[PDB]
This record gives C-alpha cells, sequence and structure tokens, in this order.
C-alpha cells in the first residue's frame, strides 16, 4: 500500500541546472538536459555516465526519446530543436521555425513526428525525416509549458501559462478540447496517462489535477507539495502500485497514492528545486533532477 | 471511482 523508494545513485556532471530527465523506452538509458547546453546519457540501472552530446548554442529545457531508443530530440533557448543519433552522437537535423525559446518536445509513438512547444506561444508539428515544420498551431496566448502525444499519436495535449490545457487532432491540427476548471492558474505541465484516457496537469498554485479527457472533467487532486514558480515534470508510476510522482520547490520528490490522493512518500536528498522526475518503463525506479544550487540527478528504487 | 490509467 506504500512504496519504499530509497536513494541508490547520485549522478553528477552537469555544470548548471538540470532541466529534464527521461528513461529510454527500452529501459537501458537515462538522458538528461541542462542549462549548460549539454545532453548527457547515463546507465538507467547503475547511473554510470555514458556520454555527452553537444551542439546547442544555448541552454536546453527538454529532451525526449524515439520509440526505438535510437534517437533523441532536444528543445533549446537557441530557438531550435535538434534530432540526435544517440549511438554516434551525430546531430541529424536542426528544426528551425520557432521565434523564441523552445521549452518542450516529444516524439509520437510512431516516431515519424515531433511536437514542440515554445515561449512564442505556438505548438509546432515536425517531420522527423526531413526536419521540416508540417503544422504551426496557434495554440495558446502565453508560453507553452508541455506537449505530449497520446498512445496512438492521434492526439496532442498542450499546456500553457495562459491557464489552459488543449487537446489537438494530430492529423487536422484542429483544437478538439479546451480544459477549464473553476479557476485558470498557469499550467506548468501536462501529459497523457499510459492508456491515453486521462490527463495529468500541474498548475502553479501547488496543485496536480487528474482529468478525464473524454468527459472533460477533473476527478482527482494531489496537493501537499510546493509548486508556484517552476515547470516541474510529473508522472504516472504504474510498474508496481499506482502512484503519482512529482518534483517540488521544497527540494523533495513527492509520491501520492493515485486513488486515495494521499502522500505515501517524500524523498529527501536534493538541495535545490526538483524540476524533473521520470519513471522507469518496467522497473520500480525513479529518476529526479534538480536546479542550479544542486545540479545532480538521483536514482531511487523501490520494491513496489 | 477507482481509476485505471493502464488498460486500453
Amino acid at each position: 500500500v506504500k512504496p519504499n523508494y530509497a536513494l541508490k545513485f547520485t549522478l553528477a556532471g552537469h555544470t548548471k541546472a538540470v532541466s529534464s530527465v527521461k528513461f529510454s523506452p527500452n529501459g537501458e538509458w537515462l538522458a538528461s538536459s541542462s542549462a549548460d547546453k549539454l545532453i548527457k546519457i547515463w546507465g538507467a540501472y547503475d547511473g554510470k555516465f555514458e556520454k555527452t552530446i553537444s551542439g546547442h548554442k544555448l541552454g536546453i529545457s527538454d529532451v525526449a526519446w524515439s520509440s526505438d531508443s535510437n534517437l533523441l530530440v532536444s528543445a533549446s533557448d537557441d530557438k531550435t530543436l535538434k534530432i540526435w543519433d544517440v549511438s554516434s552522437g551525430k546531430c541529424l537535423k536542426t528544426l528551425k521555425g520557432h521565434s523564441n525559446y523552445v521549452f518542450c518536445c516529444n516524439f509520437n509513438p510512431q516516431s515519424n513526428l515531433i511536437v514542440s512547444g515554445s515561449f512564442d506561444e505556438s505548438v509546432r508539428i515536425w517531420d522527423v525525416k526531413t526536419g521540416k515544420c508540417l503544422k504551426t498551431l496557434p495554440a495558446h496566448s502565453d508560453p507553452v509549458s508541455a506537449v505530449h502525444f497520446n498512445r496512438d499519436g492521434s492526439l496532442i495535449v498542450s499546456s500553457s501559462y495562459d491557464g489552459l490545457c488543449r487537446i489537438w487532432d494530430t492529423a487536422s491540427g484542429q483544437c478538439l478540447k479546451t480544459l477549464i476548471d473553476d479557476d485558470n492558474p498557469p499550467v506548468s505541465f501536462v501529459k497523457f496517462s499510459p492508456n491515453g484516457k486521462y490527463i495529468l496537469a500541474a498548475t502553479l498554485d501547488n496543485t496536480l489535477k487528474l482529468w478525464d479527457y473524454s468527459k472533460g472533467k477533473c476527478l482527482k487532486t494531489y496537493t501537499g507539495h510546493k509548486n508556484e514558480k517552476y515547470c516541474i515534470f510529473a508522472n504516472f508510476s504504474v510498474t508496481g502500485g499506482k502512484w503519482i510522482v512529482s518534483g517540488s520547490e521544497d527540494n523533495l520528490v513527492y509520491i501520492w497514492n493515485l486513488q486515495t490522493k494521499e502522500i505515501v512518500q517524500k524523498l529527501q536528498g536534493h538541495t535545490d528545486v526538483v524540476i524533473s522526475t521520470a519513471c522507469h518503463p518496467t522497473e520500480n525506479i525513479i529518476a529526479s533532477a534538480a536546479l542550479e544550487n544542486d545540479k545532480t540527478i538521483k536514482l531511487w528504487k523501490s520494491d513496489c | 471511482e477507482e481509476i485505471d490509467v493502464v488498460s486500453v
């Protein structure tokens, strides 16, 4: 009824704030991005440093894996995204078109497409093979904080400081739904559930909300943590028990029971804001990453 | 009331 996550490894090497961490879909690797303009790769199970991937001209806010674990895409303050071959380190494409910082990115499950969100308030859809922008969505009226495809890639959910979550038809580019609560504080994060039926969104009033997408209604609420300033990544954890996992501006990793909404664990170790968390695809393993005063990534493991 | 975020 409660996980028992404990610190196993601390990964040091970035020289500025870390911005995101993501496990490869094959579960072998962890990728990290940082304000230091670098991508680093680490062993997912032992935290062993693997390689540094370089090329962006300014800091990086987000990284994401292709479904076959062979490619990465990164989103940078230099207004570009880059597509990387992880094994060779080669930059395969530079995606140009956004007119301001690119803040978030993702492959679709098929991995023929990339979605990106920007401080220029647009969501763009890119062709992986050619690097060309296929669609530009007038998505929001403030910076876009997160973008994510659903399980079959037919849908995109986006979030923004404008207080909205919007769901988009990938093929047509049409806005299918706008999620509106009793209030609209800045939405700093959003992502689909594994089955794509639900949407987890974070707002800058210290609140995570779980939405039923089809019914367009908020069902569960998760609080107790601190989140008023930063775009902190959260997760469904489904390898053991069903949990919600999130970073927090009090330097802790928070873990909630998905159903009861109670806090079940709080992980201590970081010395600055935990900006990012990731859940391993098959094992009960959490990766967490922290901002400038800390700069380390931590790997935690649990029996459930 | 018990949500299932995994089954498709």
